């Protein structure tokens, strides 16, 4: 009762069910280095200026 | 006018001159310590792109 495969059917990507649990670290990887964190606030001029040198505004 | 007004202008003066000097001092140590530790929004240095890594399945297993 064999059937053969047309053109192009074993090629295709097919879903497969299984009961094995879903790996979550498969690279083993650690915990990523968290970022610096980030600086909260609204812009204000700069205070007295540029402040260079003998320069006011 | 009156030694009021070159007074308080002097004092006025002074207290600028005084905040900026405080500053100046601190932009020392604050640019000191973000060079040398990379923890704060400066001095912060180029790491390659992750968006770039391939993520898709690949014609090997073990990667
Ligand atoms: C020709 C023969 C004469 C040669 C003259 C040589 C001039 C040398 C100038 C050297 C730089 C000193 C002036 C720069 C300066 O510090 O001025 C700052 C000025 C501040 O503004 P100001 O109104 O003047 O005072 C504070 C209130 N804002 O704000 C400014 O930055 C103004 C800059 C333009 C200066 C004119």
């Amino acid at each position: 009762g064999w059937v053969r495969p047309d053109l192009g059917q074993l090629s295709k990507v097919t879903k497969v069910k299984t009961d094995r649990p879903l790996p979550e670290n498969p690279y083993h990887s650690r915990a990523r280095p968290e970022p610096n964190p980030v600086i909260e606030g609204d812009l204000k001029p700069a205070k007295h200026g540029t402040r260079f040198f003998f320069w006011t505004v | 006018d009156g030694p009021e007004k070159n007074y308080e202008k002097t004092l006025a003066i002074l207290q600028i001159e005084s905040e900026k000097a405080e500053l100046r001092l601190k932009e020392q140590e604050v640019r000191r310590l973000m060079r040398a530790r990379g923890d704060g929004p400066w001095y912060q240095f180029p790491t390659p792109e992750k968006e770039f890594i391939d993520h898709s399945p690949k014609a090997t297993p073990d990667n």
